[PDB]
RNA sequence: CACAUUCCAACCACACCUGGCGUGUGGC
């Protein structure tokens, strides 16, 4: 039987996604489940099946504790001083040997455990490999655009997910196109696809500029703020700590060429490079531009800003659902 | 309406046009069926439709005309052609066809061809009186390809080095031997820019097999040429499909008296795809390789030649080494004595950030006397004799450092004396 | 120009192996 175990551990399909010690622990867990299904009672068994060459030599766990419930895995602290245990937990002794690791039900449960383990393997591997590209934009065709979320093929058995809440009624989907974003959260302890990528976050566009805008990335300029009402308005507020560059003149390109390109990349969303100031007053003055404001007031105890607008430029002051204001408050 | 017009449009413009037509939301689905549905509408109300592409013959007798922007893929964009055309104009695998199309009628989903307007940019009458490909009389390299632009920028010098390391001409077989992380990508990029700038008359094609989509995207919009590629998220079927289609297109085009030059990177990945797509014939080599799995890659590489009757076909395929597998070495050893233009890129120089890392001592070109004049080739011989006793890194150091100040290659030859 | 044989959202199409039997020759 040991020869078959060695053949199995050697001829695994994914030698890179399922490392050798992982095969060892998977076989150990499978044999543990087999031995559990063997006896009528509930007794957990560790295997440690001679990792390199030899066969199995099982054990018997006993869980040192003053309890008695399920006495198969019970050893009281007072009645444990023999065998030189002397401890309070970890009495995994070799009281049990002579397991059968090949019969029908054992082989079936071992195949099932192996499937679960290779799935867990693939998951952890793809997640902790493609998680390095969390701040930078990822590429890849979609697996399937379901209702609650969409799943995207990032490459060799590589998968990501984009949630439904971050989607748009006008943003448009079917298996086979590639939609990008920013990997915003990774939950490696989940039960399935755990590579969560969003598209509505502001820093997205910032990262986007880091691919196109050469002024950003070298710290010579400073992209500070990004007000993003997805589908409505995506404005950016940058700052220049140097003394030979313009905040809006350089990053705009040549009469709406690079900003228009990244707008079409973001979905044709209206993008206006705004210039924030060191004070919130001029900041909200510029965020609601081009328009006039009859009153700018700041309130700290209320955590609010009163912006009263004059009449004459309403068509540029409110817009749709107060979008020109909705970014500022956001 | 032309198909290539909607082809060169981005997806956003197709979405805007579909919304201007007032239909069901088209932005939801593939660019493929996006173009399909907008064409169906505009052809329900519109002129004769026009289209263009490359033809592939099916085992049913009919043929499919596909686009290179979709890298010759199957989909609703394809144009159905009947075997009656393949009897009348005797169509062939890889013919560049452009003609009139119509919507498919009841029960059909593929646009039907009406009348061939241009076959391989040429007359159908003149499409009969043509010469067969292997029936041609191959020859050595007769006309040399000028890669030196004469401006001497930061990257152009790279091409200049080639002009003194291994001269290339129409009909020559180029094979690049380089380990990973050696700078071959922008090497081919600079070469393609130079040969597209110096020779806008010869149709230039590149091939990327199992490449990352980032390089594919940045290449398909920076150089001239039908930049066709094959990303690794598809099986070997698609890769061998691109191989077939573009090699047949190049074959037909040189048969039409045109100089075609094919850029492949890399030949080892394409050969691996060939191996994993070809059925096993019983004979295994070291590393799971079939003996028959190299037959079609050898055909693909040897298709290039210099025709006496007219036109030429030059292939430049790159090979990978030093990456650990068995297949890489067996393939590179099988392909070593095949190409007549070796270009060796040693990683030992690239590790020192000396670009381009070119093994000048282990590189060369056979029959190089038919590309340069007597004094040019003599200066090449004298410089090879000068630089050969030197090592590898110091050799490229001296080469690049002395080509940095002088700006034309013949001036470099003069100053080297 | 012309025949035209299409890469084939729920799902109709992808269902089954086996016994005892038979051939030829001879007999009245």
């Amino acid at each position: 039987m040991n020869k078959e175990i060695l053949a199995v551990v050697e001829a695994v399909s994914n030698e890179k996604a399922l490392p050798r010690e992982k095969i060892f622990e998977a076989l150990e867990s499978a044999l543990a489940t087999a031995t559990k299904k063997k006896y009528e009672q509930e007794i957990d068994v560790r295997v440690q099946i001679d990792r390199k060459s030899g066969d199995f030599d099982t054990f018997r766990r006993w869980l040192v504790v003053d309890e008695v419930t399920q006495p198969t895995k019970e050893i009281t602290l007072e009645a444990a001083r023999y065998e030189d245990e002397s401890l309070n937990l970890g009495d995994y002794v070799e009281d049990q040997i002579e397991s059968v690791t090949f019969d029908r039900i054992t082989t079936q449960t071992a195949k099932q455990v192996i499937v679960q383990k290779v799935r867990e393997a693939e998951r952890a591997m793809v997640v902790d490999q493609f998680r390095e590209h969390e701040g930078e934009i990822i590429t890849g065709v979609v697996k399937k655009v379901n209702r609650d979320n969409i799943s995207l093929d990032l490459g060799n058995n590589a998968e990501a997910v984009i949630l439904r809440e971050d989607m748009l009624p006008r943003e448009n989907f079917r298996p086979g196109d590639r939609v990008r974003g920013v990997l915003y959260s990774v939950r490696p302890e989940a039960r399935g696809a755990q590579l969560f990528v969003t598209r509505s976050k502001p820093e997205m566009l910032i990262e986007l500029f880091r691919i196109e805008v050469p002024e950003i990335g070298e710290e010579v300029i400073e992209i500070k703020a990004a007000a993003r009402d997805p589908g409505s308005r995506a404005k950016i507020a940058v700052k220049t700590n140097d003394k030979r560059i313009d905040p809006v003149g350089a990053c705009v390109g040549m009469r709406g060429a690079r900003v228009q390109a990244v707008s079409t990349e973001l979905g044709g969303e209206r993008i206006d490079i705004v210039l924030w100031d060191d004070n919130p007053a001029q900041f909200v003055i510029n965020a609601m531009a081009p328009a006039d404001v009859a009153s700018i007031v700041v309130d700290e105890d209320k955590h609010t800003m009163d912006i009263a607008v004059e009449a004459g430029n309403l068509a540029q002051a409110i817009g749709r659902n107060g979008q020109n204001v909705r970014l500022a408050s956001q | 309406m032309n198909l290539t017009e909607l082809k060169n449009t981005p997806v956003s413009e197709l979405i805007t046009l579909g919304e201007n037509m007032g239909l069901e939301n088209l932005a939801r689905m593939r660019k493929q069926d996006i173009i399909f549905a907008i064409l169906k509408q505009h052809a329900k109300s519109g002129e004769d439709i026009f289209g263009d592409g490359v033809l592939e013959i099916l085992q049913d007798g009919f043929g499919f005309l596909r686009s290179a922007d979709s890298s010759y893929l199957a989909g609703p964009d394809d144009i159905y052609v009947s075997p009656s055309q393949i009897r009348r104009f005797n169509l062939r695998t890889g013919d560049t066809i452009s003609g009139k199309i119509r919507p498919p009628k009841e029960g059909e989903r593929y646009f039907a061809l009406l009348k061939v307007n241009e076959v391989n940019f040429d007359k159908p009458e003149n499409a009969r009186n043509k010469i067969l490909f292997e029936n041609l009389t191959p020859l050595h390299a007769n006309s040399r390809l000028r890669m030196e632009r004469g401006n001497g920028s930061t990257e152009d010098l790279t091409a200049r080095v080639l002009d003194l390391a291994s001269p290339i001409g129409r009909g020559q077989r180029g094979l690049i031997v380089a380990p990973p992380k050696a700078g071959k990508t922008m090497l081919l990029q600079n070469i393609a820019q130079s040969i597209a700038y110096n020779h806008p008359d010869c149709v230039l094609m590149v091939l990327l097999i199992d490449e990352r989509p980032e390089e594919v995207t940045e290449m398909q919009r920076l150089v001239k040429g039908e930049v066709v590629a094959s990303t690794f998220d598809e099986p070997a079927s698609r890769h061998v499909q691109v191989a077939e289609m573009v090699i047949e297109k190049a074959k037909r085009l040189v048969e039409h008296k045109k100089d075609v030059i094919i850029l492949l990177d890399s030949i080892t990945r394409l050969a691996r795809a060939y191996n994993t797509v070809v059925p096993a014939s019983g004979k295994v080599l070291t590393g799971g390789v079939d003996a028959n799995a190299l037959h079609r890659p050898k055909r693909f590489f040897g298709a290039a030649r210099n025709v006496e009757e007219g036109g030429s076909l030059t292939i430049i395929a790159t090979a990978l080494i030093d990456t650990g597998s068995k297949m890489d070495e067996v393939i590179y050893e099988e392909f070593k004595g095949t190409g007549n233009m070796e270009l060796h890129l040693s990683r030992k120089i690239a590790e020192k950030r000396v670009f381009p890392a070119i093994d000048y001592n282990r590189s060369g070109t056979r029959k190089e006397e038919l590309l340069t004049t007597q004094e040019e080739l003599q200066k090449m011989w004298i410089l090879r004799k000068i630089i050969h006793p030197m090592g590898e890194i110091d050799a490229m150091e001296f080469l690049i450092n002395k080509l940095a100040m002088t700006k034309t290659n013949d001036d470099f030859f003069e100053m080297m004396k």
